[PDB]
């Protein structure tokens, strides 16, 4: 009952773990389309 | 008239690129940043 309420609550610590990668992921997937899109922006910039 | 409005408008967009590359070099390191803390709490959350 110990080592299945440890289990349980590891698999909480990971499911937690794993929603704040994907907030992370979303947050660097947007800070990255807005990188990619910026350098893109330059280059039209610098073509104008 | 034309050439001064057109020299005065290449000094803006000059200041424009100055201001854009300075977000998107921040907004490029930040993105880095995060992708180089997901990726470690990742393997953490992985090993765990």
């Amino acid at each position: 009952r110990d080592l299945e309420a440890s289990i349980a609550r590891y698999k909480e610590e990971y499911a937690v773990l794993i929603s704040e990668a994907q907030a992370i992921k979303a947050d660097l997937a947007a800070v990255e389309a807005k990188v990619n899109r910026s350098t893109a922006l330059l280059k039209s910039l610098s073509a104008e | 008239e034309q050439q001064m409005h057109l020299n005065v408008g290449l000094r803006k967009i000059k200041e424009t690129v100055d201001q854009v590359e300075e977000l998107r070099r921040d907004l490029r390191i930040k993105s880095q940043e995060l992708e180089v803390k997901n990726a470690a709490a990742n393997d953490k959350l992985k090993k765990m």
